[PDB]
């Protein structure tokens, strides 16, 4: 019994509407979606049991094939909170449940004041260390890693000052290279031509 | 209020040891089922058992055992001919009165080659910018987490000694910083933000804080540097006017 | 108005056990426990019904394992002997060589052991005979019948014995041609 | 016509019949005045999770004979080739419709003997406290017993045929073959329950269930 | 059609 | 042989009331001829007997699914089975052969005693009456009862006192519902 999920991955934009898939050549009983936050366990969405149900739980729509053999999984109005690891799980009417491999889903958040920069952030310690920040770009930008062993580049990651009404995205990018500055960290990223450069 | 958990969260061994994933339940649940998930590979089930004494091998149990002696609890074994030991494993117990399985939290496990390549995180923090201070009235705090292995670590922001969630955004996934090295030391980066207003403020405190699981209190160390136990790392930053 | 019983029996240390059907005093049917099958009383009720010989054969274990937990539970009380009474008879009124047949019928006893035999003149005769399985009573003693096919003969005279443990003697009933 | 064998069933055939059988409609005092191809009934939101409920008769006069009654229904639910009413999800069902005034006075049991290969199992037991039953709803009790205790719809179960029998103390009795699907879907399965057939609890004597073996 | 037999019951211990 | 001997029977009895309208189950365990504990359908639940029933009767109706069980054999087993053996029981008809002769014994000489002998008949109810000379006599009549073959046939012999004169016929009846008119048969 195999279960084939598509797609592996999926990058949207909040507020997008997206459908996610569970194949089978076998005929399932009941067939399940599970949500999963990295590191931790998933947890069940919902069951469906009867060919041809579709089950609607706010913005998630979930539907059986009407003849047992897939599900689909729908999102309207996409949102960050949506993102996750989606896994489809299958028993047939006896023995046990098969997992498939995943749909690995990431939803962007709106940047409503986008103030693309890169600043240079010097150690607490007296030591000389520094670290360049690439912050305030909106979601249609993304981060690459490093094409240099001793450089080292993360991902962007948002973070949310929920205070201030105010989400923004970021990336670090950091050496001890004398050959590196900030002005060259991000040149393998396709960064906004507006990017601020400080002095 | 019942529900079902796994310890430790974090388990690093020497290859050749075999190895114990504890989960116990008091959801009062007869079925209990341990997975193991890869990156890109979903769950693919061990071992299960549907009531107390009973077990039954999964799609997988080559070098897997379990015993089932109480219903609260199912203990994986991990033995040294297991090929790849080195996994995320979950727990799950069921009811017949629902489909639901029921998730532990899960229990990460790094199995190393040898124990010299352990190394608690150097942790520093980096001041915000005064050009992002003047042109966004905000300060962003850096802490960075470098040279550690395995990858198991916890950080965590602090401030005027409370933990915060809000401005933060720690990187999901960790950095290789020897990729072609398969006990790669790792790196981590994680983001404060706070208003320039707050930063300049000398009164309030800013802690990065990692917490590091390695070595036990049994582990042999002979080397050199200090071992490298379970410990917390951090440092630290105070706000300035300037 | 009718009376179907199912009535089955176990007896230690005999160790013999039996499982019938009865209605209203004729037997529909018994288990042979040593055969595992169905013996309908008359043949053509086996083709008109059926029974599982096995269903009585998980019934008789269980009465074998709750007799012995009852004679426990009694401090071991044995049974008290009933004798039978027997009483001889003939299919029909006897007509001199038209074949009849001779009926033992035992009556009002319990255990359910007992050896019966005919005796032509005064010597055993084992051919032709057929017998019931032990049927029983309101008053939970038994019934057991006895046939022995011949023709009618002023040559010949009939006994049929009757050994049972509450008898201090075997029990003797004549039969002669009238 | 003799009693057809699970292995002349699609995978989908025994999927679809255990699902049938194993998550019926239950629901006790709606009402619907709403007739949708002069044979269905209507009941707005009244499904699962708030789906509409559309319960088909075979006739006009049977769905005239409810239309504005405070029914109970107990049925087989289906989602395929349910006709939609409204743009809200349609959950479907054939009869298994009686009045919900219609109580005994006292829980109805009724039991059912059952055989495998002709040997002996246990008896089982089934509920109502309809003084009017449906048929369906004994067919699909039975039938649930059947799929937990026997396995009846999976495909690897050593059950290959079987049979129901409904013993009335009046003269009519009613039959079962456990795999006479008349197709492969919820829709063509179910539909030998759209006349409404309803039995008075207090003349059902008992059922007989026969199961066979390959051996 | 078959004869069904009542099951002997197993007595209290 | 001498061993003492320890008897377990187990009765299921199905009492019927009108064919099948009523029916009543008595189920009865008894070790040594005691009865100890029984149940019966008019009551609905486990009663000891005697005190060596007690733990059955109260372990058994502590479990309510053999009680729903027990409750409906009414049904499941007693009509089942009245059904099932409907043919060849309740409407079994063996037709009697009847026969008159003088008994083979008697006192006191100038008297006679006659004999009305039914044998080979299924069921057991039966009225058997002799005549005089087309004139029934109830005076000095003796019967031995019925009488079970075992095998499902009956018989029954009915004795007359007789002191007999000249000219007289005899006549044994048998009314029985294997024939739809009385036997009739004939002495001098
Ligand atoms: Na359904």
């Amino acid at each position: 019994q195999l279960l084939e999920q598509s797609p592996q991955f999926l990058s949207i934009q909040e507020g997008e509407n997206l459908t996610v898939y569970c194949n089978s050549s076998s005929v399932f009983s009941s067939l399940q979606w599970y949500r999963q936050e990295p590191g931790e366990g998933p947890v069940l969405l919902v069951t469906v049991v009867t060919g041809g149900e579709v089950k609607k739980l706010k913005r998630l729509t979930f539907q059986f094939g009407d003849a047992r053999k897939d599900s689909s999984l729908h999102i309207t109005a996409a949102q960050p909170g949506d993102t996750g690891l989606y896994l489809c799980a299958g028993a047939g009417s006896q023995g046990n449940l098969i997992f498939g491999k995943g749909t690995k889903l990431s939803v962007k958040p709106n940047i409503q004041n986008p103030d693309p920069a890169v600043y240079q952030l010097r150690d607490s310690k007296s030591s000389d260390k520094s670290v360049c920040l690439f912050t305030d770009f909106d979601s249609q930008t993304n981060v690459s890693q490093s094409k240099d062993s001793d450089v080292y580049i993360t991902d962007k990651c948002v973070l949310d000052m929920r205070s201030m009404d105010f989400k923004s995205n970021s990336a670090v990018a950091w050496s001890n290279k004398s050959d590196f500055a900030c002005a060259n960290a991000f040149n393998n990223s396709i960064i906004p031509e507006d990017t601020f450069f400080p002095s | 209020d019942g529900g079902i958990t796994q310890s430790p969260k974090y388990l690093f061994r020497k290859e050749g040891q075999n190895v114990t994933l504890s989960c116990e339940q008091n959801l009062n649940h007869d079925a209990m089922y341990w997975y193991r998930q890869d990156p890109g590979q979903g769950l693919r089930l061990i071992y299960y058992s549907q009531i107390v004494n009973d077990f039954q091998k999964g799609d997988i149990a080559e070098g897997y055992s379990v015993s089932r002696e109480k219903k609260e609890s199912f203990p994986l074994t991990v033995t040294s001919a297991q090929k790849n030991p080195t996994a995320f494993y979950l727990c799950a117990s069921s009811s017949r009165s629902s489909y639901e399985q029921y998730f532990g939290p899960g229990t990460r496990l790094t199995v190393t080659e040898d124990l010299k390549n352990v190394f608690p995180p150097e942790v520093a923090v980096f001041e915000p910018s005064e050009a992002e201070i003047s042109h966004t009235q905000k300060a962003t705090l850096v802490c960075l987490a470098t040279g550690f292995y395995p990858d198991h670590v916890e950080l965590s922001w602090w401030v005027n000694g409370k933990e915060v969630h809000s401005g933060v955004c720690t990187d999901p996934q960790p950095l290789k910083e020897q990729p072609a090295l398969n006990d790669s030391r790792y790196s981590l980066s994680s983001r404060l933000r706070v208003s320039a207003t707050f930063w300049q403020n000398p009164r309030n405190h800013f802690r990065c804080q990692v917490q590091f699981y390695g070595l036990s209190e049994n582990d042999e160390w002979t080397q050199d540097r200090a071992k490298p136990v379970t410990q917390i790392v951090s440092a630290e930053a105070w706000g300035r006017a300037d | 108005e009718h009376v179907i019983i199912q009535a089955e029996f176990y007896l230690n240390p005999d160790q013999s056990g039996e499982f019938m059907f009865d209605f209203d005093g004729d037997e529909i049917f018994h288990v042979d426990m040593a055969k595992k099958e169905t013996v309908w009383r008359l043949e053509e009720f086996g083709r008109f019904a059926s029974f599982e010989a096995q269903g009585a054969l998980a019934n008789i274990a269980v009465d074998k394992a709750n007799l012995e937990i009852m004679t426990k539970r009694s401090n071991y009380t044995p049974i008290t002997n009933v004798p039978p009474e027997v009483t001889v008879l003939t299919n029909s009124p006897v007509e001199l060589r038209e074949p009849n047949v001779l009926i033992c019928f035992i009556d009002k006893f319990t255990p359910p052991v007992v050896n019966v035999t005919w005796l032509r003149n005064g010597k055993p005769v084992t051919t032709g005979v057929s017998e019931t399985v032990f049927l029983p009573r309101e008053d939970h003693l038994f019934r057991k019948f006895h046939y022995l096919p011949f023709l009618p003969s002023t040559e010949d005279v009939y006994d049929c014995r009757v050994e049972h443990w509450g008898l201090d003697e075997p029990l003797l009933k004549h039969w002669e041609f009238d | 016509e003799d009693l057809h064998d699970k292995s002349e069933l699609t995978d989908l055939a025994l999927a679809n019949a255990y699902g049938q059988y194993n998550h019926p409609f239950i629901k006790e005092n709606i009402k619907s005045d709403e007739i949708s191809g002069e044979k269905d009934l209507i009941f707005r939101n009244q499904g699962d999770s708030g789906n509409d409920l559309r319960v088909k008769f075979a006739t006009a006069d049977l769905a005239q004979k409810f239309k504005n009654k405070n029914v109970d229904i107990y049925g087989a639910s289906f989602y395929y080739k349910c006709e939609k009413i409204s743009e809200n999800i349609s959950e479907c069902l054939y009869g298994g419709t009686t009045l919900n005034s219609e109580k005994l006075a006292q829980e109805r049991v009724i039991g059912a003997n059952v055989w495998v290969d002709g040997i002996q199992k246990e008896t089982e037991l089934i509920r109502t406290n309809k003084k009017n039953v449906t048929l369906q709803e004994l067919d699909i009790k039975i039938r649930k017993i059947l799929s937990d205790k026997y396995k009846i719809y999976y495909k690897d179960s050593e059950i290959s045929k079987g049979l129901i029998e409904f013993d009335m103390k009046t003269p009519r009795d009613y039959s079962f073959d456990i795999y006479d699907l008349k197709g492969e879907n919820d829709y063509e399965i179910d539909k030998i329950y759209e006349d409404n057939k309803t039995l008075k609890s207090d003349d059902i004597s008992h059922i007989d269930v026969n199961l066979y073996t390959k051996k | 059609p078959k004869y069904v037999k009542q099951n002997t019951l197993k007595l209290a211990t | 042989d001498t061993r003492p001997r320890f008897l377990w029977q187990l009765k299921f009895e199905c009492h019927f009331f009108n064919g099948t309208e009523r029916v009543r189950l008595l189920e009865r365990c008894i070790y040594n001829q005691e009865e100890s504990v029984r149940f019966d359908s008019d009551v609905g639940e486990y009663r000891a007997v005697t005190e060596l029933g007690r733990p059955d009767a109260e372990y058994w109706n502590s479990q309510k699914d053999l009680l729903e069980q027990r409750r409906a054999a009414v049904d499941t087993y007693c009509r089942h089975n009245y059904g099932v053996g409907e043919s060849f029981t309740v409407q079994r008809r063996v037709e009697p052969k009847v026969t008159v002769y003088p008994s083979k014994t008697q006192p006191l000489q100038h008297h006679n005693l006659l004999v009305c002998s039914v044998s080979g008949f299924y069921p057991g109810s039966i009225e058997v009456r002799w005549f005089r000379n087309g004139q029934e006599e109830k005076a000095g009549v003796v019967s031995t009862g019925l009488i079970q073959n075992g095998d499902w046939t009956f018989q029954t012999l009915v004795m007359l006192e007789t002191v007999p004169r000249s000219g007289e016929v005899y006549t044994c009846q048998v009314e029985h519902p294997s024939v739809t008119s009385p036997l009739t048969v004939e002495w001098r």
